[PDB]
């Protein structure tokens, strides 16, 4: 019962650090992504 | 035409085309007035 939770608690901060950075580039990209299509999405409806 | 535009952009972007490709099947399973002359706004005022 100490193995999981010693590990977890151990790698946490790290971790949280991990899926800070690549999370700022992902949500960039998110923008691109929606500037690659957006204008063909709505252009039927306009 | 966006077919082969399609063919360009790849999987990721197949949403954005979604009513074009309604636009699409539909197509395969399927008195005149004049409007806007503007002579509503003309005026005509006695009391002038």
């Amino acid at each position: 019962f100490a193995i999981m939770i010693l590990v977890n608690v151990f790698l946490r901060p790290s971790l949280m650090i991990i899926g800070y950075i690549a999370a700022i580039a992902l949500s960039y990209v998110g923008v691109w992504i929606l500037n690659a299509g957006f204008d063909h999405a709505i252009s039927y409806i306009q | 035409d966006f077919i082969a535009e399609a063919n360009a952009k790849g999987w990721i972007m197949a949403g954005s085309y979604f009513f074009d490709l309604v636009k699409l099947n539909g197509s395969a399973t399927e008195d005149q007035f004049d409007t806007g002359t503007g002579l509503d706004k003309s005026s005509f005022d006695p009391t002038q």
